[PDB]
RNA sequence: GACCCCAGAAAAGGUGUUGGUUGAUAUAGACAGCAGGACGGUGGCCAUGGAAGUCGGAAUCCGCUAAGGAGUGUGUAACA
């Protein structure tokens, strides 16, 4: 029963993020490259999928 | 109080959309706590109450008796605020001084229940004792010995059967 | 095509200044494209409204300064979201009709609210299925005559606070007038003059 | 049941064409070498783009078919089915053999035909696309995608020739104007200033 | 390429004074004293005027990576000035679907107890960094106030609380419970 | 509010429809017409643009008046059974005719452009009947 | 990482850094940020159970304009 304003606050840290397609890393929503060495900083990123 | 109001509104819109009109054969279907058509409480602990019961005990603290209980219900529920210090009802949210006033439901119905719950859950022996005397409840043996949540069950079960 | 668009703007402003010697500088508030078209039709008979880049204007005026002096008074004034309206009519007639053709702009979520609004205690006339919006705002409503009724006045939006999405949908739901604003006359130019 | 292409990547043998000595060759997988609007006139598609190999190697007929389809699908998507014309400029004329193992061993080890490859040289053109000027970025991307079907290293080039002709695009139009070139379908015919004068009188009339 | 000179200057307000011990900046303001040394960065720090108190950071013959340290130092010093004049105040909201998160502030705002996070019996005890004080605000029902002079310590304390209330073995897109940094502001609001 | 506010529009046209239409769904807004009222409403509206007929209605407590706004696709498809410049011209007079126009010539450009669903070279070199309409 | 034979590597990637090529924008105010607008015909046509810019097949216009695609994506049964 989280109110919408708090619900957006939690989703800022849990949901509004990008995911590396090679190494699944959790990245900030404006990311263009992965920050991780093990994938080679690939630009192959996808949005984190919503529960919607 | 807000949780109670949202549920009452949700039930009302259900029985107003799918239901028939007020001028229908049944009459008025919409439920209102001021009418005493809705109760509160817990079935597991065996205690429940209505606006009817609390109007009865405040009339006793204060036919013609049934009439005075009825119009007391309309004052126990709603957006009407009871000043604790002044000791009188009011229609304004703020006092003439400017203090925000608690509504009647929380101030003189929920407050005794919250005080009872707080005292028993915090094991305040003196506070529970004086609350029992003020609420003039009877406590038989084999149940006065128990303490904590079972003591809360026994106390509430007879205060609000 | 961008170069031709800029040169066409320069020819437009220069010719329009030559033809019209009397004009208002007006600052545009948060006015929509509907709002600008509403003003444009209301003034279409006799006046003309020209808006654009400030740097477009200021460069054009400086180039035309030698050809037509006394325009340099506009130079330390064209700042912010402003434009001109050109007219051959009198100051008062332009001003009071431009203040009369205002618009009840809707309350957009995520925008500051200059005005303070408060809902009256009246039957909304809406069906008993829009109760969820009232519950989000915490407004205690009841069903009377088969329609939603507000039991008491609720102070909804204060002055100078951001309008929430739930408030914005409710304002657009009850259709009541929110804060409303249009274009406001910054100053004047009566053949080389400055007034209020 | 085909071997990895790494087993036939390099031009190790002499050319082994299908002839009266090599018989029983299965048909190459690629049978279509021109796609799009092959019937378009010469002046409709003035831009030409090539995929050019940088390695002396062998490209299988399977790979040429895969890259032909890959470039065709992208060109159709971004330019329509009549906005381009593609020509695969490699033909798989070299037969590769296989010595099939279950006599046992290397005795009598000369193999049977397995497939066909095209032998490509450094600087040789593998594939060509001709189209209008405004589709230059689409040709580059289509050829870039088709590079992934080939083993070696390939470069995308935008030729200075007009379409599929052998004449420069900066002198093509005025040669047509002065009748040094005459269109004939997708290409042009070069008319030199020698021969019977009756051909010259056929022109200029 | 090695740039000849890359420099940047910060302005120090009147009520705060900055003292330099080589590459150790000491910022002393009304709210206290902050120290931070940048001996890991090879730069030239200098105080310019007695009139307006400018601090200048120079980097001579720097490549791409070590030209990025000039703005970093200037921003760290500006955070130091901001901390000793206005202070740092990170607000935190505790959100929950069902189980209210109970926060108890132990000795002098240095220890934080999270009791009923997602309804479990384990009690989290998060200790704030030295110089950081946590409190429960009286303006919101579920809000924590972290106050201190060093931004590094205040935000690290807020991150300690945030990472303490972490959901495990569940779908965190659905289970949104926890305490999150709601806004990052100052004290004294100037 | 004129004792009734039923200005909500309708998106049916041509055939009577009745039960097959959305009028049973949106009927409780006034609760007066129901199956009889939408039938008499459509009886007068079956002609006059047998197309989609995006229309607006007003209720007089038993009967309705169904004014059909002049939608460009409606009138062009209705007048179709070619330049027909005079035919479209005569249809642009009783229109709402606002169009954020400056001259009457802008309106005929707008619907000459709408009928592109070629009638575009007319818009390009247009010189005839610019001020003919007013 | 580190020297013929030679004793281990490829396609493909990198907003790590370095150099080079070509192109484009910009004091007529680039770029990035923050802040406003993002309109009418028109809920354009054919499609259908509903597709209103955003499942699709074609079209691809005009006026007001500083500008606004009969639409880049998210979203809705469709709207919003
Ligand atoms: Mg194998
Ligand atoms: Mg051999
Ligand atoms: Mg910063
Ligand atoms: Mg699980
Ligand atoms: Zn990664």
């Amino acid at each position: 029963i989280i109110e919408p304003s708090l619900r957006q606050l939690a989703q800022k840290y849990n949901c509004d993020k990008m995911i590396c397609r090679k190494c699944y890393a959790r990245l900030h929503p404006r990311a263009v490259n992965c920050r991780k060495k093990k994938c080679g900083h690939t630009n192959n990123l996808r949005p984190k999928k919503k529960v919607k | 109080y807000q949780t109670f109001q949202r549920i009452v509104e949700n039930v009302n819109v259900i029985i107003s959309t799918y239901g028939e009109g007020e001028s229908g054969p049944m009459g008025n279907i919409m439920i209102d706590p001021v009418l005493g058509t809705v109760g509160f409480g817990s079935g597991l602990h065996g205690w429940a109450f209505t606006l009817k019961q609390f109007a009865e005990m405040y009339v006793a603290k204060f036919a013609e008796r049934a009439k005075k209980v009825e119009d007391m219900m309309k004052k126990l529920w709603g957006d009407r605020y009871f000043d604790p210090a002044n000791g009188k009802f009011s229609k304004s949210a703020t006092s003439p001084e400017g203090k925000k006033l608690p509504r009647t439901f929380c101030q003189l119905i929920l407050d005794p229940i919250f005080k009872v719950f707080d005292a028993i859950m915090n094991f305040k022996k003196e506070e529970t004792a004086k609350l029992i005397e003020k609420l003039d409840i009877k406590l038989d043996s084999e149940d006065k010995d128990k303490e904590g949540k079972p003591l809360l069950k026994a106390v509430m079960r007879r205060w609000l059967p | 095509d961008r170069a031709t668009w800029k040169s066409n703007y320069f020819l437009k402003i220069i010719q329009l200044l030559d033809d019209y010697p009397k004009c208002f500088i007006v600052g545009a508030d948060n006015v929509g494209s509907k709002q600008m078209q509403q003003i444009r039709m209301s003034l279409r008979g006799k006046a003309v409204v020209l808006m654009g880049k400030n740097t477009m204007m200021r460069k054009a005026i400086r180039g035309h300064l030698e050809n037509n002096p006394a325009l340099e008074k506009l130079l330390p004034h064209i700042r912010g979201n402003v434009g001109f309206v050109f007219t051959k009519e009198d100051l008062t007639e332009i001003r009071d009709m431009l203040l009369a053709n205002k618009v009840p702009a809707a309350a957009r979520a995520g925008a500051i609210a200059p005005c303070e609004v408060t809902v009256p205690a009246q039957n909304t006339g809406l069906g008993p299925e829009k109760t969820s919006f009232f519950q989000a705002l915490g407004i205690t409503t009841k069903i009377s005559r088969g329609t939603i009724e507000i039991l008491s006045d609720v102070q909804l939006i204060k002055t100078g606070d951001k309008v929430g999405a739930s408030e914005a949908t409710l304002l657009n739901m009850l259709n009541i007038s929110p804060f409303s604003f249009g274009l406001v006359i910054q100053q004047v130019f009566d053949n080389g003059s400055i007034y209020n | 049941g085909r071997r990895p292409a790494r087993c036939y990547r390099y031009c190790k043998n002499k050319p082994y064409p299908k002839s009266r000595f090599c018989r029983g060759v299965p048909d190459a997988k690629i049978r279509i070498f021109d796609l799009g609007r092959k019937k378009a006139k010469v002046d409709e598609f003035p831009l030409g783009g090539h995929m050019v190999s940088d390695e002396y190697e062998q490209l299988s007929s399977e790979a040429l078919e895969a890259a032909r389809i890959c470039a065709n699908k992208y060109m159709v998507k971004s330019c329509g089915r009549d906005g381009f014309h593609m020509r695969v400029r490699l033909h798989p004329f070299h037969v590769i053999r296989i010595n099939k193992m279950l006599q046992t061993g290397m005795r009598g080890a000369f193999g049977k035909p397995q497939g066909t490859v095209a032998r490509v040289h450094i600087g040789q053109v593998i594939m060509s696309i001709r189209t209008k000027l405004q589709n230059e970025e689409h040709v580059i991307e289509a050829l870039r995608r088709a590079k992934f079907k080939f083993p070696g290293r390939q470069k995308i080039h935008i030729s200075k020739k007009w379409g599929f002709t052998k004449f420069n695009a900066d002198e093509f139009e005025d040669m047509v104007a002065k009748k040094c070139l005459i269109p004939d379908g997708c290409g042009v015919k070069y008319v030199p200033s020698h021969g019977p004068l009756d051909k010259w009188r056929v022109l200029h009339s | 390429m090695k740039t000849i000179l890359s420099n940047q200057t910060v302005d120090i307000p009147e009520n705060v004074d900055i003292t330099l011990k080589g590459r150790t900046v000491i910022v002393k303001g009304p709210r206290g004293t902050l120290r931070r040394d940048f001996n890991h960065i090879n730069v030239e720090l200098s105080l310019l005027g007695k009139k307006k108190k400018r601090l200048r950071v120079d980097k001579w013959w720097g490549n791409r990576k070590e030209l990025a340290t000039v703005r970093t130092i200037c921003s760290h010093v500006q955070n130091m000035i901001k901390g000793v004049t206005l202070g740092f105040r990170y607000k935190m909201r505790s959100v929950y679907a069902h189980f209210p998160i109970n926060v108890v502030i132990q000795e002098n705002g240095s220890l934080v107890e999270i009791r009923n996070f997602l309804g479990e019996k384990y009690i989290r005890r998060v200790r704030m960094r030295p110089g950081v004080a946590c409190s429960v605000s009286q303006a919101q029902k579920d809000e924590l106030i972290l106050e201190g002079n060093d931004i590094e310590l205040v935000s690290n304390s807020a991150a300690l609380i945030q990472q303490a209330t972490t959901v495990k073995n569940k779908d965190i897109r659905k289970f949104l419970d926890g305490i999150y940094v709601s806004e990052k502001g100052t004290v004294q609001q100037a | 509010p004129n004792e009734i506010k039923v200005v909500y529009l309708r998106c049916t046209g041509g055939e009577v429809g009745a039960t097959s239409a959305l009028a049973p769904k949106i009927g409780p807004l006034g609760l007066s017409p129901k199956k009889v009222g939408d039938d008499i409403a459509k009886a007068t509206g079956d002609w006059k643009g047998l197309r989609i007929t995006v229309k607006l209605t007003i209720q007089n407590r038993q009967a309705q008046i169904e004014v059909v706004p002049s939608a460009s696709a409606l009138i062009i498809k209705a007048l179709k059974e070619i330049t027909f410049d005079e035919i479209v011209n005569i249809a642009r007079q009783m229109r709402h005719r606002s169009l954020a126009r400056e001259l009457s010539g802008t309106i005929k450009e707008i619907l000459g452009t709408a009928q592109s669903v070629h009638p575009h070279d007319i818009i390009d070199d247009i010189n005839s009947g610019a001020v003919e309409c007013p």
